[PDB]
C-alpha cells in the first residue's frame, strides 16, 4: 500500500473532482454533491463519517494529503465478472441463463442512459457468440472480462 | 420453547432503482470493451468517460442490495418481536 | 489498464451504538439461559420480556454491521472514481 | 409454511403489540413507534416498503390476516451461536479468545441496561468453567446456546 509519481499527479487530477471550488479542500456538501451525481444519495452522518475516517488533523475537511492515505490503504481491485453477470440476470425473465438478442434490444433501447439500434447491433453481434439470436450472458461476461 | 432462536435470514421505487443502473451496468460494460478490446486506437478519454459511468451503476445496484437486505432485517425484528408471544 | 475491476471490499456515534447493544446481548443472553435452565420453574412472562430485549439488541448490531457495510461502499464509491485518473 | 390454532391467537396476542390504538389497524406511524421502542430507525419509505410487501387490499395499512401471512412466510427460525459470540468478541480487546472476570464484571455493570454486582456473579460463575478468572466466550456461549 506505497503509491508512485505519476498517480500522485493523477489522483491530483482526481482530488480536483471532489474539491469543486478548488480550495484546496473537500467538505461535507461537496462530497453529497459529488456522491449524488453518481446516483447515491448518503445521509449527513454518513458524509461527515466518510470525512472522518481520513480526517488527520481533524478540522472537518479533507485535504489532498489526507486524500491520498484514503488511497494508499485501498489501491487493490477486484474482478467484477459475477456482479456484472448478476446485473444482465436482472433481465433473464424466465431465469433460464439466456437473453434473447430481441429482448436485450429493448432493455438497451429504454432503459437507463440507452444505446442507439446501431450499438445494440454491435453488442449483440459480440454476445450472440452461437448465432441463434440468444445471449449466454454468463458466457458473454466471462468474454469481456478475460 | 424458542429460547436464544431468531428468524432466519434467506417495493417498485427499488424495482425501478434495479432496471435503471442495471441497463447501465450492461451499457458501460459493452462500451468499455468496445473501446479497450475491439478498437485500433483506445481513446483513453473515452474509456474514463464509461468508466466513471460504470462504476455509478455497479455502486447503484449495490446501494440497492443493501438496502433490500437492511428491509429484510427490519422485517425480520417484526417477526421476531411477534413470535416473543409464542413463547 | 483497470478495464471493468473496482475497488476490492475488504466513527464514535457507531462505536457506542455498538458497545451498549452487545452488552445486551451479553445481558439478555444471560438472562434467558438462567431463567430457561438454571431455575426450577420457568417464568415464561420473564423470559418473554428478555425474548424482546434479545432480538432488540441483536438487531442492533445488524444494523450497526450493514451500516457499516454501506459506509464501506460509499468510501469505495469515492475511491473508485478517483481512480477513473489513472487511465 | 402453514400455522396452527394456538399460535394464532398468540399472534393475535402479538398484533396488539403493533395496532397501539387497536382499531384492528397497523399503519406507517404504529409501526414506526414500535420499531422505535426496539432501537432502530426505519424511514418512512422502509415502514411503507414492509406495510406494502403484506398489503393485500393495498389500503396502505397492515391488518390481522395480513399479519399472519408475514408470520406463516417466515416461522422458521435460526440458532443465534455465532452472532451472540460476536458480541462477546465486541470486548475482547486483544482478540485472544478471552475476557477476564474483571472485564466481564466492568462491562455488565456499565454498559447497556446493565447488570447488578450479584447478578454478575452468578454469569461469572456460570462463564468461567475453568475457574481461572477468564472466559473463554466462545465455549460459554456453545454451553447457553447447546
Ligand atoms: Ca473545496
Ligand atoms: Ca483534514
Ligand atoms: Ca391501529
Ligand atoms: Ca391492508
Amino acid at each position: 500500500d506505497q503509491l508512485t509519481e505519476e498517480q500522485i499527479a493523477e489522483f491530483k487530477e482526481a482530488f480536483s473532482l471532489f474539491d469543486k471550488d478548488g480550495d484546496g479542500t473537500i467538505t461535507t456538501k461537496e462530497l453529497g454533491t459529488v456522491m449524488r451525481s453518481l446516483g447515491q444519495n448518503p445521509t449527513e452522518a454518513e458524509l461527515q463519517d466518510m470525512i472522518n475516517e481520513v480526517d488527520a488533523d481533524g478540522n472537518g475537511t479533507i485535504d489532498f494529503p489526507e486524500f491520498l492515505t484514503m488511497m494508499a490503504r485501498k489501491m487493490k481491485d477486484d474482478d467484477s465478472e459475477e456482479e456484472i453477470r448478476e446485473a444482465f440476470r436482472v433481465f433473464d425473465k424466465d431465469g433460464n441463463g439466456y437473453i434473447s438478442a430481441a429482448e436485450l434490444r429493448h432493455v438497451m433501447t429504454n432503459l437507463g442512459e440507452k444505446l442507439t439500434d446501431e450499438e445494440v447491433d454491435e453488442m449483440i453481434r459480440e454476445a450472440d457468440i452461437d448465432g441463434d439470436g440468444q445471449v449466454n450472458y454468463e458466457e458473454f461476461v466471462q468474454m469481456m472480462t478475460a | 420453547g424458542r429460547k436464544l432462536e431468531l428468524t432466519k435470514a434467506e417495493d417498485t421505487q427499488l424495482t425501478k432503482r434495479v432496471k435503471n443502473a442495471a441497463a447501465n451496468v450492461l451499457r458501460e460494460t459493452w462500451l468499455i470493451y468496445k473501446n479497450t478490446k475491439l478498437v485500433k486506437k483506445i481513446d483513453h478519454a473515452k474509456v474514463r468517460k464509461h468508466q466513471r459511468k460504470f462504476l455509478q451503476a455497479i455502486h447503484q445496484l449495490r446501494s440497492v442490495k443493501m438496502e433490500q437486505r437492511k428491509l429484510n432485517d427490519q422485517a425480520n425484528t417484526l417477526v421476531d418481536l411477534a413470535k416473543t408471544q409464542l413463547e
